[PDB]
RNA sequence: CGGUAGGGGAGCGUUCCGUGUUAGGGAGAAACGCGUGCGUGAGCCGCGUUGGACGAAGCGGAAGCGAGAAUGUCGGCUUG
RNA sequence: GGCCAGUGAGACGAUGGGGGAUAAGCUUCAUCGUCGAGAGGGAAACAGCCCGGAUCACCAGCUAAGGCCCCUAAAUGACC
RNA sequence: AGACAACCUGGCGAACUGAAACAUCUUAGUAGCCAGAGGAAAAGAAAGCAAAAGCGAUUCCCGUAGUAGCGGCGAGCGAAAUGGGAGCAGCCUAAACCGUGAAAACGGGGUUGUGGGAGAGCAAUACAAGCGUCGUGCUGCUAGGCGAAUCAGUGGAGUGCGGAACCCUAGAUGGUGAAAGUCCAGUAGCCGAAAGCAUCACUAGCUUAUGCUCUGACCCGAGUAGCAUGGGGCACGUGGAAUCCCGUGUGAAUCAGCAAGGACCACCUUGCAAGGCUAAAUACUCCUGGGUGACCGAUAGCGAAGUAGUACCGUGAGGGAAGGGUGAAAAGAACCCCCAUCGGGGAGUGAAAAGAACAUGAAACCGUAAGCUCUCAAGCAGUGGGAGGGGGACCAGACCCUGACCGCGUGCCUGUUGAAGAAUGAGCCGGCGACUCAUAGGCAGUGGCUUGGUUAAGGGAACCCACCGGAGCCGUAGCGA
């Protein structure tokens, strides 16, 4: 029971052998190969497109476009990746630990790709969390926060970065504050 | 560089798949001609309906990279 | 470890005994996951050089009835095809690239299986690496008959060094591989027929290779 | 790697061409006859093996009728055979054919017995 | 347990590679010719008052891998 | 449901009908049988009528449809 | 100046085809043709990307991605930025100003962008870095040389076999009457260049060079940008159509400027067009030198293993074949006989005549001899029965050859509702002759991991291959334009 170049063999089932057609009719597919007789899918040669039925206006030409696309309004993407409580239940964390976005690719729970490496993350509620953590995040669901604060977890929301406002806007948006300060008080 | 399947375009900006996958699409018909129409068969023609079974094949055929489950 | 292995000094005595300790193929898939990574390894060594002329490379087309006979290559009224001799060839080789791949850890598995299926044949060395000062084959051979290894059988040194003396003076027996970690080969581990390692060498396999 | 047929076809011919020797013309000589007279031969074989087992029975009664025609005036086959019957002995056909041409003496006992029982 | 189109299962062979500078082989290999041999068959196994140097089995791998039809095609040879 | 084929020229026969001249081995539908893709026997020969659906061997036996003067198997049988 | 296979750049620039027709579109800026230069070419030192966080010339590979988009929204076409790699390199000039002239020129100064330079003053100075005649240098290339170890037996020949020995820093390879580490040429290893070539170092020399302050007045590439029109190209088909490049016509601004950021305007960010030049990573094979081959072996492999681009055919452009294997050695057969030569029969050479039209030598096809048999006969040629005759046996009751006479028996393929067809196809025989490969998608079968899985290019003692390489990718949330 030792290995050499000679005793070695497949595993049955794994490598099958192939159909060789056009040798023999006793074998197998013989003569015209399983074409049956003529006409245009036993011709040689490319076929005819796949979506495409003989002529009568094809089933995705009679259908009409769906709804945004239809008009070049760009298509919605994720912007977070979501995690629920559940997957933090499951990892190791134990109490005081750190989760953020850096600690989950860590324990390896999240493997962001490109686009996903570029964002941030979101906390959604899902399963119900039994430790306190420190979690940072740059956003949550309502029933997320409402169940972490419940759970006694310190919910730290990170900044996003900056939109660029033009100072003319910033006058007015700030017009807006200085009346609501005035009439409060 | 080899060459990869092409997703058919036309094909792709009128099905799309749910989250479970099943492939869906618009019905036809709501267009112009309205007023003869009834609010009733309207209504009906506004909404998403899974794709029949037979046409699976030639759909499935020309997006090859759209996700599905025939349900196996 | 299910089995002792013998460690010799340069003299041929028993001074002690180790322990190789590996990831083995579950005793069902053994036989085919040790195929599988040999198929690999000869089909991915292949070069495919194999070369025809389709109908279209072959010299000296125009495209009519010939003029006038060829002997052997045409006749009078014929039009030019595959089907002549000195015609082109119908789905000849085109050269190719035969490689293909598998999955890592399937490779270092069937190494694994490979060697721990050599358990029955292997011994142990002294590392014997300073004996050697002028590269003498003469020598090399000597020491390979007191450790009782016939210079015939194809066995396989696998140590850590490539000490140039040792190097060549086994450079010239068809039947011995000397293997470092840089080159080793499910290929070769297979072809042999006794394995040969030092200590230290033990000490790399059972560790690269060893079970949790 | 090119694969010349080499012998792989005139073996395969030459097995047939055995088959079909003593092949009155072009049937013994050439290959693409040959082989279709070598199927045409197995198909009646076929045939005629299933024929064989149908004729001699044909011949047996023929051979059977005429032997005991001979003793009665108004004696046949059928009656005979029904006179056997009801005096329930196995003997088949072969068997009274065969005693019939090679032991005649025995078939005119066996006629005198059925005769003697239905009388 | 008839079977065309047609689908599925189980096999045989050809040349080459691994084992392999293998077993065997001017005490005659391949091939060619033969068989009261064995196979459901593809074929295998045995034999040579031919032939004159190569090359199995097993366990695996790969294909320019199996012909009777193409007014196919190239040579050879008939008929008239 | 999945994977993945052919087929999308049919023929006659029984029956219900239409067109036609209650013409056509005509044509077009409807409900069935056989051929197609079915050998064997009966039909002189004889795709589509009758019997019957061929795993294979036998120099065994009983029957179906159909038959029993001679070619050619069986009664030159019986009684009206 | 001409020649030059492919690759490359520029110029002209199709059509069959796909769209199941076709006209926009596709084919494709492909082929072809012209011109041009190189061992590579081209591109190239941000008037660039990006998005409020950052990058830092060009090219090429992986990936993003068949995503965003484009499209008779049909057929189809199809990016980029981030990210990973390979590879790295930055430089000259115009103008202001100062010299010389009447110029046009020449000489100095000057070259940058979260601005530089000219202008006006005050400090620092020696090292650093880049280029390079001449020359012994180093190495390699273009001739070479030295180079270990065996004998006899066995039927033509021994390298095979049996039996003894030995070398190995050499057991690559080719030859030798027959397969060789030890017979030859060689291989490892080690030595060798008067002359020329090449990469490198050094090589007199030639080059350059800093620092701060004040000054918005002087410069910062004009028939240019832009605008109106006509187009072209950008993945992007006139579209809301930016950026890029061209015909006709108009036509700015100099840094308190100008351009870009996908109509446009504001704001901010980034950059400095209208002057040039530059190595590498990448493409290719008329070739040269090494290497390997699950490549061919005379119908194959190049069209060509012999006069091969020949013979031959064509006015010409152009087309374009065939013919390999006596033996180890010609030892190629003295001499006699038939005898005008050829050809033959002996003898002689040879292991064998293998005898020159010569190696194995299938089938068709042409015969010759021996066994049985046909001249009252109707027939896809056979088959089941087997009269009579003949042959090699050892299980002699069997096998083989012939075949009196009876029965049954409508060639094969293709293709059809259906064929023996008077339906197609094949003179015969032997060769060649067809569901292939690459890359993706789906499904199944097998493995491997499931502490989720996996690497791509790339690197590797040449390949394979250990070991790397987590960029990516697939699975973990959906709904909704
Ligand atoms: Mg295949
Ligand atoms: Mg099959
Ligand atoms: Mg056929
Ligand atoms: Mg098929
Ligand atoms: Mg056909
Ligand atoms: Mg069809
Ligand atoms: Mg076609
Ligand atoms: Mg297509
Ligand atoms: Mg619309
Ligand atoms: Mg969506
Ligand atoms: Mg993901
Ligand atoms: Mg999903
Ligand atoms: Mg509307
Ligand atoms: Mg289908
Ligand atoms: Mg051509
Ligand atoms: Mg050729
Ligand atoms: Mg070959
Ligand atoms: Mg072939
Ligand atoms: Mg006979
Ligand atoms: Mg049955
Ligand atoms: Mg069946
Ligand atoms: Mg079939
Ligand atoms: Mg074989
Ligand atoms: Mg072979
Ligand atoms: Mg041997
Ligand atoms: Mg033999
Ligand atoms: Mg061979
Ligand atoms: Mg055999
Ligand atoms: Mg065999
Ligand atoms: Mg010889
Ligand atoms: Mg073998
Ligand atoms: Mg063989
Ligand atoms: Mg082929
Ligand atoms: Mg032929
Ligand atoms: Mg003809
Ligand atoms: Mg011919
Ligand atoms: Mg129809
Ligand atoms: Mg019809
Ligand atoms: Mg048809
Ligand atoms: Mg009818
Ligand atoms: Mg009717
Ligand atoms: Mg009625
Ligand atoms: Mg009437
Ligand atoms: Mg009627
Ligand atoms: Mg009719
Ligand atoms: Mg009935
Ligand atoms: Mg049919
Ligand atoms: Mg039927
Ligand atoms: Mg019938
Ligand atoms: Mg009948
Ligand atoms: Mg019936
Ligand atoms: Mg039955
Ligand atoms: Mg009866
Ligand atoms: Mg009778
Ligand atoms: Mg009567
Ligand atoms: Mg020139
Ligand atoms: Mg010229
Ligand atoms: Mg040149
Ligand atoms: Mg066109
Ligand atoms: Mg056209
Ligand atoms: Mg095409
Ligand atoms: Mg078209
Ligand atoms: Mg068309
Ligand atoms: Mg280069
Ligand atoms: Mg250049
Ligand atoms: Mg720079
Ligand atoms: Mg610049
Ligand atoms: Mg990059
Ligand atoms: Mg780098
Ligand atoms: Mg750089
Ligand atoms: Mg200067
Ligand atoms: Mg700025
Ligand atoms: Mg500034
Ligand atoms: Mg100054
Ligand atoms: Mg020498
Ligand atoms: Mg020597
Ligand atoms: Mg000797
Ligand atoms: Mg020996
Ligand atoms: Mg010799
Ligand atoms: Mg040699
Ligand atoms: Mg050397
Ligand atoms: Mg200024
Ligand atoms: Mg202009
Ligand atoms: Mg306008
Ligand atoms: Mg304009
Ligand atoms: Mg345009
Ligand atoms: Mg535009
Ligand atoms: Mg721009
Ligand atoms: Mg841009
Ligand atoms: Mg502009
Ligand atoms: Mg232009
Ligand atoms: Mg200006
Ligand atoms: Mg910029
Ligand atoms: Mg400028
Ligand atoms: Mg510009
Ligand atoms: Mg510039
Ligand atoms: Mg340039
Ligand atoms: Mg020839
Ligand atoms: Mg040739
Ligand atoms: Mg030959
Ligand atoms: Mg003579
Ligand atoms: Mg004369
Ligand atoms: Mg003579
Ligand atoms: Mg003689
Ligand atoms: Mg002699
Ligand atoms: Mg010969
Ligand atoms: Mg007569
Ligand atoms: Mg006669
Ligand atoms: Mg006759
Ligand atoms: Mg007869
Ligand atoms: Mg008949
Ligand atoms: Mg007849
Ligand atoms: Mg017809
Ligand atoms: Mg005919
Ligand atoms: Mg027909
Ligand atoms: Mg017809
Ligand atoms: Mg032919
Ligand atoms: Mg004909
Ligand atoms: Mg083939
Ligand atoms: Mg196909
Ligand atoms: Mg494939
Ligand atoms: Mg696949
Ligand atoms: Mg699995
Ligand atoms: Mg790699
Ligand atoms: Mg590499
Ligand atoms: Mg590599």
């Amino acid at each position: 029971t030792r290995f050499r170049l000679d005793n070695l063999g497949p595993q049955p089932g794994s490598r099958k052998k192939g159909k060789r057609k056009g040798r023999g009719h006793a074998a197998g597919q013989g003569g015209s190969c399983g074409f049956g007789m003529r006409g245009q899918k036993s011709r040689s040669g490319p076929g005819i497109m796949r979506g495409f039925e003989g002529g009568q206006m094809p089933l995705y030409r009679r259908i009409p476009k769906l709804r945004g696309i239809a008009g070049g309004m760009r298509a919605g993407l994720p912007k977070y990746v979501p995690i629920n409580l559940r997957d933090i239940e499951v990892a190791g964390f134990k109490e005081g630990e750190e989760v953020s976005l850096e600690s989950l690719k860590a324990k390896g729970i999240i493997n962001p790709s490109g686009r996903e490496r570029r964002l941030p993350l979101k906390i959604l509620g899902e399963g119900e969390l039994s430790t306190k953590l420190q979690i940072k995040a740059r956003a949550f669901s309502g029933s997320a926060k409402e169940k972490l604060e419940a759970a006694g977890c310190s919910v730290t929301v990170l900044p996003g970065r900056k939109k660029y406002i033009k100072e003319s806007v910033r006058k007015n948006l700030a017009r807006a504050d200085e009346y609501f300060a005035k009439k409060r008080a | 560089k080899g060459y990869k399947m092409k997703t058919h375009k036309a094909s792709a900006k009128r099905f799309r798949v749910t989250g479970k996958g099943k492939i869906v699409r618009r019905r036809a018909g709501k267009q112009h001609l309205l007023a003869k129409k009834n609010t009733k068969r309207k209504n009906r023609l506004s909404k998403l309906i899974q794709v029949d079974r037979s046409d699976y094949d030639n759909v499935i055929g020309a997006l090859p990279y759209l996700k599905v489950n025939r349900k196996v | 470890e299910l089995i002792p292995l013998p460690i010799l000094n340069f003299s041929g005595e028993k001074v002690g005994e180790t322990f190789l300790n590996l990831k083995t193929a579950p005793s069902e898939t053994a036989r085919a996951v040790v195929h599988r990574g040999l198929i690999t390894h000869l089909q991915n060594k292949r070069r495919g050089t194999a070369s025809t002329l389709t109908r279209a490379e072959v010299r000296g087309g125009g495209r009519k009835p010939y003029p006038q006979k060829k002997t052997g290559r045409a006749r009078r009224g014929s039009q030019r095809s595959p089907l002549r001799p000195g015609g082109g060839v119908i789905f000849g080789p085109k050269p190719r690239d035969w490689t293909i791949k598998m999955n890592k850890k399937e490779r270092r598995l069937a190494l694994s299986t490979a060697i721990a299926s050599a358990v029955g044949n292997s011994f142990v060395v002294e590392e014997f690496a300073e004996n050697f000062e002028k590269p003498k084959t003469k020598d090399f051979i000597a020491a390979m008959q007191r450790w009782g290894l016939d210079p015939a059988e194809k066995s396989l040194f696998f140590l850590m060094d490539l000490v140039e003396n040792v190097e060549k003076s086994g450079r010239n027996i068809r039947t011995l591989k000397l293997l470092t970690p840089r080159s080793l080969n499910l290929f070769d581990v297979l072809n042999a027929e006794k394995l040969v390692f030092t200590e230290g060498t033990i000490q790399y396999l059972n560790q690269r290779y060893g079970v949790d | 790697t090119r694969v010349k047929r080499g012998y792989i076809a005139r073996r395969r011919r030459k097995k047939i061409r055995f088959f079909a020797s003593s092949f009155r013309g072009a049937h013994s000589r050439l290959t693409r006859t040959i082989a279709q007279q070598k199927i045409r031969a197995l198909v009646s074989a076929h045939r005629d093996r299933d024929r064989q087992k149908r004729d001699f029975r044909r011949l047996w009664i023929t051979r059977i009728n005429a032997a005991i025609r001979e003793r009665g005036v108004y004696y046949n086959y059928s009656k005979f055979i029904h006179d056997l019957y009801k005096r329930q002995l196995l003997l088949n056909r072969k068997i009274l054919a065969q005693i019939a041409i090679l032991n005649p003496n025995c078939i005119y006992m066996i006629y005198n017995e059925i005769i003697k029982k239905e009388d």
